[PDB]
């Protein structure tokens, strides 16, 4: 078990900022946070690849 | 051309038309690259539009 104060511990978030060069994607939400989705067509791999972050 | 009126040498001197000809050619690529990691892109860059386009 753990009894703290408040002010024990801190968190700190930052949703990354999608830049100009990718296709526009969703915002999501988990527990409150905000977090940055990112679609991206490999023409290479002839595949799609997703990342989801903060 | 010219030649002395009367002259026992009738004969004709003809001129020439040649119409000259240069080129203009479209042969350089003036361009400006930037790369910005997504750390970078998210809290180093404050506002793009003053401090990575007009530069």
């Amino acid at each position: 078990a753990y009894l703290w104060h408040r002010t024990a511990f801190i968190l700190a978030y930052r949703t990354p900022v999608v830049p100009e060069g990718a296709k526009a994607g969703a915002s999501f939400s988990a527990n409150g946070v905000a977090l940055r989705w990112l679609a991206d067509y490999d023409y290479s791999q002839l595949g799609d690849r997703t990342l989801l972050d903060v | 051309n010219r030649r002395d009126l009367r002259d026992p040498d009738r004969t004709v001197i003809a001129s020439e038309l040649v119409e000259h000809s240069f080129g203009v050619t479209l042969d350089k690529h003036v361009y400006a690259a930037l790369k910005f990691t997504d750390e970078q892109r998210t809290l180093d860059i404050r506002d793009y539009t003053k401090q990575v386009l007009m530069p």
